[PDB]
């Protein structure tokens, strides 16, 4: 079921189009946390259900007596996870000061709970997660694919491309790495990484013989950034980080440091951790505030408010286009339709109802997918699909 | 171009380059997609030469548009006008002997 | 009627000398008291109606003790107004400067009424006043139109529009502020906004928008002065609050050397500046080759304005378009001897022997909005609301 502006269209004329939208000045991606099942990830409600399942004594104590969430979302799995970690942060801190023994004890035993049921979901290869070349793996074969389609079709003199994400893994990296490209997150240096915001704005150049390169911005945070003391942030790899910290995480019980981790959206309150966080979204409106601009959108569910309000507010610019996935078109339709849904449901179906050639909407169940979104992207005709190498290197490494 | 499985040649004299590109030279791969036809044609193709620049290719056309209008062959004496009749017409005998030549 | 100084045309006749005027370098255009009444105006005789009919027992020193009006134009409702209250302004200042009572009174008595029934004409709202995006509203739409074409049929390289005005209220200002541009009338600042002439020589400009002017000719409601002899002009929300509300909600109060509406106290050396140096940039800008201008809504009842449109056609690349809906009612009393010099102005005008004078005529087809669409041409709404409510 694809509409443009009300109307229908066929795989023809939308295949096209892309092809038309793909040879714009500005390009651009918006991920989610769909994309990463296809790799060993989970979605946010199947994370409330394993929560609900082992830790139903401290469900109580949060649903009583401090309020802080609401039983038809308990019990419809609607719950926002990575918008109560930053609140009982808040009041742990207040705790602290006011000096009220009874209440920090019973907040940090049920934040040492959330954090061992978030990380455990985002390593995405278990023990096998401190070792090397994981991108080797034919888990990650589409997160290349769409990373070399997006390089191989640009021009000189045109902008290199930008990702954003919502995930807080690895994956993209892992492949990033394996392929020989090279990604800037705002970080600089091996033995003390430390972010600096002003290095969005360069790039690479050759001497005499350079264009591999790209942006990602990481909305929410990572598992290997962290801070030690009062100024800095710091960045550090995987095998380092399960030793220090990502272990007893898992393993052990009742460990909680503090005010150290930077994920997900949680230390929001401190003036050396928020600016890490605002200069992202800063970012990402400067970009899609630009003439001639297209997004593709995918795994993304519509439940933040700011997001919407920015890409609403986007689409006055006629020269703005927009290209979204959501399988469940159908059963929101009449969900909608009859009484009402949900916020996520009216937002998604009030674009479907418009008077616009620059707004499209795809579903299909299986047929609106990361694997399924990676295919309509348009594949050049010099780059090699044949593979001489691999046929030599077993040679060179059989010589003996 | 690259649409679904393989290539396609179109014959249109307007997509002017970038400054800073980098021109390449062609394989003997990218040059059977100029000087090729349809693959579902096949069954109604004659072959007829090579190129003569290179020596590499071979030529085939589709005989429902070469027999569907008339046919001009031109030439002066001794270079093989007699030569290509002998062989356009030994060929749809051989492809199809309920056919009427005269 | 589409008369052309001696012959005849149709529609498309002149569908084509407008397009083919509006191609020159200097483009003009003139409006009064006329285009305003589909936004809520009056002429200058309901107004003389009114005050006859809501002050009467005044009405009679006014023609048997000071001899400032005729009882002959008076019944017959065609007599200038500005005048009388400039006039009267000069015998109320020489009665407070030779310390005289009775006179004193007797005419700031007058000056009451008659600012009174002139304002209240010229709100065009009622009591939404002193609110916002008035613009936004249903009878602001051919203004904004008229605006945007004539900004629209401009090259690259070449002038700006010029709009003159007899009117002293905000539309045309109400309209542009709700498109966007930029208007220039001669003053600058927030804080305290005074007049500068020389500011009519400026012009934006891009580094990596469009504007116009506005010529006044009689003042308007936000601007006055102070104690001190400067000028300052003033927002309506302040305006209101400051002195029209007691205008209008009051029944004797006079602050004498104030206002500025319409043409009151030139006697003042700091006020006449400010009216002398529209009309020579009147002046300065007919005097240019290749010009075209087009006049729609005036009387006719002015020997300067006169002089000048008369004067201004010798040299033969200054093209004049005048509309005017009661043309026959005049063709047809002219005969005679009766007749006023608004008329015959006109008749002798529509009997030259050039192709410049384009007198028209339709009773109602002469309007304000038909010369609107004789003109050639060239979402947000839903948007906006969704990210109210979201
Ligand atoms: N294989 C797949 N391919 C593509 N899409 C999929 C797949 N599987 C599921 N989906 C879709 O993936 C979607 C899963 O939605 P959720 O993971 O809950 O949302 P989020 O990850 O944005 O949550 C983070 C936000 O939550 C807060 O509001 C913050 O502001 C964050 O922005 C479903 O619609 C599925 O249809
Ligand atoms: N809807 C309409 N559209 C177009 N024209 C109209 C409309 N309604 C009326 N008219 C015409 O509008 C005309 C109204 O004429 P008046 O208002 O007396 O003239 P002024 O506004 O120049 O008066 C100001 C002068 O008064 C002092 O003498 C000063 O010297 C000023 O210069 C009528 O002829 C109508 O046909
Ligand atoms: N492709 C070819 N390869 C080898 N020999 C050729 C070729 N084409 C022509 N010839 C030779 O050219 C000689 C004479 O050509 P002809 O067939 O007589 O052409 P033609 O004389 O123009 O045709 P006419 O006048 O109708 S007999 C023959 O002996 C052929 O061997």
């Amino acid at each position: 079921s694809i509409y443009q502006g009300g109307n229908k269209l066929n795989e023809d004329d939308f295949r096209s189009h892309v092809y038309s939208l793909c040879q714009l000045d500005n390009v651009g991606v918006l991920l989610g946390a769909g994309a990463s099942v296809g790799c060993g990830g989970k979605t946010m409600k199947d994370v409330w259900k394993s929560f609900k399942q082992n830790y139903p004594e401290l469900l109580g104590a949060l649903i009583d007596k401090y309020l802080l969430v609401s039983q038809i979302d308990s019990d419809n799995n609607l719950v926002n996870v990575e918008l109560l970690i930053d609140e009982a942060t808040k009041f742990l801190s207040v705790a602290k000061t006011r000096r009220c023994e009874d209440e920090e004890e019973e907040f940090r035993k049920i934040l040492s709970s959330l954090y061992k049921e978030v990380t455990k979901a985002a390593l995405l290869t278990g023990e096998q997660f401190r070792e090397k070349n994981q991108g080797k793996k034919d888990a990650f074969k589409y997160h290349k694919e769409l990373i070399s389609k997006l390089i191989s079709n640009r021009q000189p003199g045109q902008s290199a491309p930008a990702i954003f994400t919502t995930n807080y893994d690895l994956a993209l990296e892992w492949a990033a790495e394996d392929l020989g490209i090279q990604l800037f997150n705002g970080f600089s240096g091996l033995h003390t990484r430390q972010f600096y915001p002003q290095n969005f704005d360069l790039a690479f150049r050759n001497v005499n013989a350079g264009h591999y390169h790209a942006y990602l911005y990481k909305l929410h945070g990572s598992l290997t950034w962290y801070q030690n003391d009062s100024l800095t942030v710091n960045e550090v790899s995987a095998s380092q980080a399960y030793d220090e910290y990502i272990n007893d995480i898992i393993n052990k019980d009742d460990f909680y440091r503090g005010q150290h981790l930077i994920y997900p959206g949680a230390n929001k309150y401190s003036h050396t951790i928020g600016f890490v966080y605002g200069e992202m979204f800063r970012r990402f409106g400067e970009f899609i505030s630009k003439p001639q601009t297209a997004l593709f959108i995918n795994g993304f569910g519509f439940g933040d408010y700011h997001i919407n309000r920015i890409i609403l507010g986007a689409l006055l610019n006629p020269s703005f286009h927009v290209v979204i996935y959501y399988p469940e078109l159908k059963e929101a339709i009449t969900k909608v339709s009859k009484g009402g849904g949900s916020e996520a449901e009216k937002a998604i179906v009030t674009l479907k109802n418009m008077a616009f050639n620059q707004v499209t909407v795809v579903g299909g169940g299986s047929k609106a997918y990361f694997n399924s979104f990676v295919e309509h992207l348009p594949y050049p005709v010099l780059f090699p699909r044949d593979n001489i190498v691999d046929e030599l290197v077993e040679a060179i490494a059989n010589l003996s | 171009k690259r649409e679904l499985n393989g290539y396609v040649f179109i014959s249109e004299d307007w997509r002017l380059p970038a400054l800073g590109s980098s021109a390449v030279p062609l394989t003997s791969d990218f040059l059977n997609i100029i000087y090729s036809i349809d693959k579902e044609e096949l069954p109604k193709a004659v072959e007829l030469g090579v190129d003569s620049r290179t020596k590499t290719v071979k030529i085939f056309a589709s005989v429902d548009k070469l027999l569907s209008r008339h046919l001009a062959v031109l030439g002066s004496t001794g270079y093989g006008k007699s030569n290509f009749n002998a062989l356009l017409t030994r060929k749809v005998s051989e492809k199809y002997p309920n056919s009427r030549i005269v």
